């Protein structure tokens, strides 16, 4: 009995030395978070209908009224990025 | 090696400016990170 | 101040390059009836 128990422990050590897709449920949570982070990063490169997709590039070229009409947009598009990012994470935090 | 507001040939930012061992090709003037943001620059007065 | 402007059916384009510039000397010119800038506030031409 104790030997067939040790035989199964041995098979597990060989198995974990031989494979990685078995850990695939831990791989899944970190990959969900990896591509979710990657999504939020890509959205700092979106134009959102504004003149330009980068804030400090706008501050290098406009002033006070034709500047803020662009800054409220970047704000809108990014604000939606945060709403959605935190929605996707909150319903995820329920899975975890 | 100090925190500064900067304007490099019209490309502005705020940060610490520090030397680099990453060798740009002769024709390049900006670099870009994974995050698309400007990680590295070549000065227009002195080609470091 | 140049003497002949091109007929618009064949409108003319000057290419300007390799120089410092100033636009304070444009905006503070009394002659102008209209000075609309669409990508850049007219004063900011002097810090770009």
């Amino acid at each position: 009995i104790a030997n067939q128990f040790n035989s199964a422990i041995g098979k597990i050590q060989d198995s974990l030395s031989s494979t990685a897709s078995a850990l695939g449920k831990l791989q899944d949570v970190v990959n969900q978070n990896a591509q979710a982070l990657n999504t939020l990063v890509k959205q700092l490169s979106s134009n959102f209908g504004a003149i330009s997709s980068v804030l400090n590039d706008i501050l290098a070229r406009l002033d006070k009224v034709e500047a803020e009409v662009q800054i409220d947009r970047l704000i809108t598009g990014r604000l939606q990025s945060l709403q959605t990012y935190v929605t996707q994470q909150l319903i995820r935090a329920a899975e975890i | 090696n100090k925190c500064v507001n900067f304007n490099f040939n019209g490309l502005t930012g705020t940060g610490v400016l520090t030397e680099s061992n990453k060798k740009f090709l002769p024709f390049q003037q900006f670099g870009r990170d994974i995050d698309d943001t400007t990680d590295a620059v070549r000065d227009p007065q002195t080609l470091e | 101040n140049a003497t002949r402007f091109a007929s618009v059916y064949a409108w003319n384009r000057k290419r300007i390059s390799n120089c410092v510039a100033d636009y304070s000397v444009l905006y503070n010119s009394a002659s102008f009836s209209t000075f609309k800038c669409y990508g850049v506030s007219p004063t900011k031409l002097n810090d770009l």
